[PDB]
């Protein structure tokens, strides 16, 4: 019937048009409003193959988003490029609002409702949706942050598990908090549980031995690179925080290991940044400073980038590191239940 | 992941159609690829994804294969293909194939040198012993002193193969201290080599 | 798509050494790019990549702690770092960049013409000559050497050999040739050698006695 094709989508979204906040002034010019029914019709006996890593509504998205940062959080100063750009910079209202992706008359999205789907291959259960679910566009590195939550196990999902250049997502169950704030006005730090953690990181570990075998899991911090993919980088009230996760990934776990192991609280410190490299382009870019005031935005982390390292080959252990830097990535965790046919 | 690549070496003259095989850990797919390189320059893709070929040499070249192993086919050898050969698998790189013409079996000629009263001076001693012109490159060197067999202090040179006769000659260098080499009396080169039915010793008298 | 490298370095052990991977010819940002290191003879270790847009790194192995890959975001060029310079890290090192745009397959079309490292505790040497027919080039630093003889008059017969490098830290090298036993009694021989590092340059006549 169908056959896949690509196309140019649209995006819908509940965004408020008397709002001042810039995601939702954004929206309400270039998304429609959402279905209050949404209808999703499962097909009988019909059998799909999904590639997460090559749809294309992840890049469509990307493009989306860019143009949302470029025209909502203008810098002072930007340099992609040889070419140099000097301008006027306010401060916004800067909060992620969830949008939906629909297809237009003629297109349609399918949706895997299989358990734990990895992204790659056959599903049994494939069902029909006009409109994907919302999505808040929460750009960040290391962690993922405010994403859709695997329904029973932690799912792993790369291109090949065994490529130590593929990114690694990681998709959690139970979220973990992360609670951060501004009081060296440039100096701020951001709290997670660490009983709330630690039982995290087993998990995962456990989870991970399953493609890597039953082998030693350790989890150390990032090797190198800009500031914004070796710290937990993300925005908040319009202001660019950069927290450190020493303190997160510096563990390492045998195959016998429990969080029980030999406040509860991890403090990490963080420091916020005027001049940042942009995750939208090559380049740099210049913002005023941080506006007076208590900085928060308590969020729920409901995913993990990460790298494994490489070497000459030892059983005993692995290594991760954590990473991210191609938004793309992010949107792949949302959109990897979604693919576009043409009718 | 873990290579292993038959065989380390080879010899075929031009036109003798040549077959590599690379063999691996468990399963790889098709993910292996294969390379080329010639004396002091990096190498070069010639054939991805175990099966194809790409753009610039010609698809004489080829593989074919699945799962563990796999085979790289030169079904018209030329000249200039006359390389050291590659397989890859992500971080992995096979041991390395040194291709080769073929040619009758030569025996070298070996000559030995003793110090010069220069170099004696100095407070060292080179003894020098030269193979030259032989085929195959494999070649067996061993110094003995006073029927002592050497090990740990002698090095070989080989020269590239030659474009005219297509022989390789070699050298090795015995280092001694004066001290050491006025305790001893006689020094010899012992040379083992296919073409020879049985080893050639030189050999010399200090002072004589 | 082009990859040019650094020149030539030799370094003293311990110390630490950098090579660059200048970048043309394509989108620098959107190529992952690996690094090499290939022992004299034998085949090639990965050492690491690095992806250019934000120097997302991943180093290897027996490397780590010892190696730092890094890039200039502007004028495009990728480095690679090597501190604690072991002798045995004496090797030619490259850069290759996956070919496949957006993502990893590890197909490696363009490399660098090949950074060539010596690790070697000693300093700069010109070499002595000595005769042995031939003549024997012994204990000069770095190289390299060359040698001729008769003036470029005699080009038959002549095998140059490769330099060895010696437990010393300095390289040696012979150069040979053959001509008929009659000559040796009437026919002048003479090995030119000029070692421009070092700028000496030694003509010795050699005979039996
Ligand atoms: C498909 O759905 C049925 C019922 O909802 C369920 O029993 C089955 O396990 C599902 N299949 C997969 C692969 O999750
Ligand atoms: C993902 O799961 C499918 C079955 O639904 C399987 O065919 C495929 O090999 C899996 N891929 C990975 C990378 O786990
Ligand atoms: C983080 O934890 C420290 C120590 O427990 C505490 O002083 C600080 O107020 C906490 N901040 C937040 C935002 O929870
Ligand atoms: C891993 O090792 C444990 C030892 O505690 C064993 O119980 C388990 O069966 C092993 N899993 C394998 C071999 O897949
Ligand atoms: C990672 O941990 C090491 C501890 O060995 C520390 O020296 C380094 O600064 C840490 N890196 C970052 C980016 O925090
Ligand atoms: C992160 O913190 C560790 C110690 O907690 C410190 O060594 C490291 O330098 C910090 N990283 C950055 C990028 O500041
Ligand atoms: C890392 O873990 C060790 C113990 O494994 C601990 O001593 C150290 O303080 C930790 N460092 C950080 C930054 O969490
Ligand atoms: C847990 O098991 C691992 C190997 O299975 C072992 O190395 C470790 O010692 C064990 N834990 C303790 C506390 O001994
Ligand atoms: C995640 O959502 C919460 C809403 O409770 C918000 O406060 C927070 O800023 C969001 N995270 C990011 C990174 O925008
Ligand atoms: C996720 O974060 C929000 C932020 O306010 C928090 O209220 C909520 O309790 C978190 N989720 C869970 C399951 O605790
Ligand atoms: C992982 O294995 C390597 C080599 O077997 C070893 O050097 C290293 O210490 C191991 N890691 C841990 C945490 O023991
Ligand atoms: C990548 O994964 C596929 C299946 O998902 C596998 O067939 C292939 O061998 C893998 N590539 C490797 C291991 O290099
Ligand atoms: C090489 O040629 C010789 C004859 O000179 C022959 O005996 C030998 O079998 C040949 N070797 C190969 C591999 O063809």
């Amino acid at each position: 019937v169908w056959r896949d094709a690509d196309t140019t989508l649209f995006c819908a979204s509940d965004a408020k048009a008397y709002e001042t906040e810039k995601h939702n002034v954004w929206a309400t010019h270039a998304c429609v409003p959402t279905d209050p029914n949404p209808q999703e019709i499962h097909l009988d006996n019909v059998t799909e193959k999904f590639n997460m890593w090559k749809n294309n509504m992840v890049e469509q998205m990307h493009t989306d988003i860019i143009s949302l940062w470029d025209q909502s959080l203008k810098p002072c100063v930007k340099l992609t490029g040889g070419s140099a750009i000097t301008q006027a910079c306010p401060k916004v209202s800067f909060e992620p609002i969830p949008i939906h992706y629909c297809t237009p008359a003629g297109f349609a999205i399918l949706k895997c409702k299989d358990e734990g789907f990895n992204g790659t291959g056959l599903c049994k259960n494939v069902s029909t949706v006009q409109c994907t679910h919302g999505i808040k566009p929460v750009v960040s590195t290391q962690l993922l942050l405010n994403g859709s939550l695997a329904e029973k196990n932690i799912t792993i999902r790369s291109e090949n598990i065994t490529n130590n250049a593929k990114i690694i997502i990681v998709q959690l169950v139970q979220p973990v908090t992360i609670k951060c704030i501004r009081p060296d006005i440039r100096q701020a730090h951001c709290n997670v549980t660490r009983s709330r953690w630690n039982k995290t990181l087993q998990e995962v570990a456990e989870k991970l031995r399953t493609y890597f075998g039953n082998k030693t899991i350790i989890f150390a911090n990032s090797s190198g690179g800009d500031l914004e993919i070796t710290t937990h980088s993300f925005n908040c009230g319009g202001e660019f925080f950069y927290c450190n996760t020493s303190g997160l990934f510096n563990s390492t776990w045998y195959v016998n290991s429990t969080w029980n192991d030999t406040n509860d609280t991890i403090t990490l410190p963080c420091r916020i940044k005027q001049i940042i490299n942009m995750w939208q382009r090559a380049g740099q870019a210049m913002y005023a400073p941080p506006i007076p005031g208590v900085i928060k935005c308590e969020s729920n982390i409901t995913g993990l980038l990460l790298t494994r390292d490489g070497g000459k080959d030892n059983n005993v252990n692995e290594t991760f590191r954590p990473g991210g830097g191609d938004m793309r990535d992010n949107w792949r965790s949302e959109l990897y239940k979604y693919k576009v046919v043409e009718i | 992941i873990q290579m292993t690549q038959s065989p380390s070496s080879l010899a075929v003259s031009v036109g003798g159609r040549v077959t590599i095989t690379c063999r691996a850990s468990q399963g790889i797919g098709s993910d292996l690829h294969w390379y080329q390189q010639k004396r002091g320059r990096p190498p070069k893709i010639l054939i991805h994804h175990a099966s194809a070929r790409e753009e610039g040499v010609p698809s004489r070249f080829g593989g074919s294969g699945s799962h563990t192993p796999f085979i790289f086919t030169i079904n018209d050898l030329q000249l200039d293909d006359v390389a050291t050969y590659y397989c890859q698998v992500i971080e992995s790189f096979g041991q390395g194939t040194r291709l080769d013409i073929n040619r009758t079996v030569a025996a070298p000629s070996v000559f030995i040198f003793p110090p010069s009263d220069e170099q004696l001076k100095s407070g060292t001693a080179s003894v020098v012993c030269l193979l030259n012109n032989f085929y195959p490159r494999e070649a067996k060197v061993q110094w003995k002193v006073d029927n002592a067999l050497q090990s740990g202090n002698s090095q070989e040179s080989v020269t590239e193969q030659d474009s005219k006769d297509s022989t390789y000659s070699l050298s090795s260098t015995l280092t001694l201290s004066k001290a050491d080499y006025e305790k001893h009396k006689v020094y010899a080169c012992e040379v083992t080599h296919q073409g020879l039915s049985s080893p050639v010793t030189k050999s010399f008298n200090r002072g004589e | 798509q082009r990859l040019v490298q650094s020149g030539p370095q030799v370094r003293k052990p311990g110390s630490s050494v950098r090579i660059s991977c200048e970048t043309s010819g394509y989108t620098f940002n959107a190529y992952i790019l690996h690094w090499f290191r290939q022992a004299p003879g034998r085949s090639f270790e990965w050492m690491g990549w690095i992806k250019p847009k934000f120097g997302a790194v991943n180093y290897a192995h027996s490397f780590q702690g010892r190696i730092t890959l890094t890039r200039d975001i502007y004028r495009e060029t990728a480095f690679l770092d090597l501190t604690g310079l072991r002798f045995d890290d004496t090797a030619v090192y490259y850069c290759a960049r996956d070919r496949l745009y957006d993502g990893s397959s590890w197909r490696l079309d363009p490399w660098g013409q090949g950074t060539r490292v010596v690790v070697s505790s000693a300093s700069t040497k010109g070499p002595s000559v000595f005769p042995l027919l031939g003549c024997l080039v012994k204990d000069y630093f770095p190289e390299p050497v060359t040698v001729s003889w008769n003036s470029g008059a005699l080009t038959s017969g002549v095998h140059t050999f490769p330099a060895v490098l010696q437990s010393s830290g300095l390289y040696s090298l012979s150069s040979v040739v053959t001509v008929p036993s009659s000559s040796l009694g009437t026919q002048t021989y003479i090995c030119n050698v000029n070692h421009k590092p070092s700028n000496t340059k030694v003509d010795k006549k050699v005979e039996p006695k």
